[PDB]
């Protein structure tokens, strides 16, 4: 329920988690979650990135509506210092 | 039933 943001510095192309979900898939009600933190995500995110955080917006794009494949797109072909806002799971 | 894991 809470929403917070967190700050998250890119390196080798890498957020350093996974995702699932999307408005076509049968993942909770068609959010984007966060399924994954490996350690290097743990490390950019200074342990406040968890697993079960649904991703509203990455950056200055809001994800509500997305599919799995635009969630993906977006999260990918961005750099450097990458902002996302969150909902604890 | 099915999902997909995607890493970013």
């Amino acid at each position: 329920g809470d929403i917070f943001e967190v700050e998250l510095a890119k390196n080798d192309n890498s957020l350093g988690i996974s995702v699932t979900g999307g408005v076509n898939t049968s993942v909770r009600h068609g959010g984007i979650y966060v399924k994954a933190v490996i350690p290097q995500g743990a490390a950019e995110s200074d342990g406040r990135i968890h697993k079960g955080d649904r991703v509203l917006a990455v950056n200055g794009v809001s994800l509500e509506g997305a599919t799995h494949k635009q969630a993906v797109e977006t999260l990918r072909n961005t750099g450097q210092v990458v902002h996302l806002l969150l909902e604890k799971g | 039933g099915s999902y997909l894991v995607t890493s970013v």
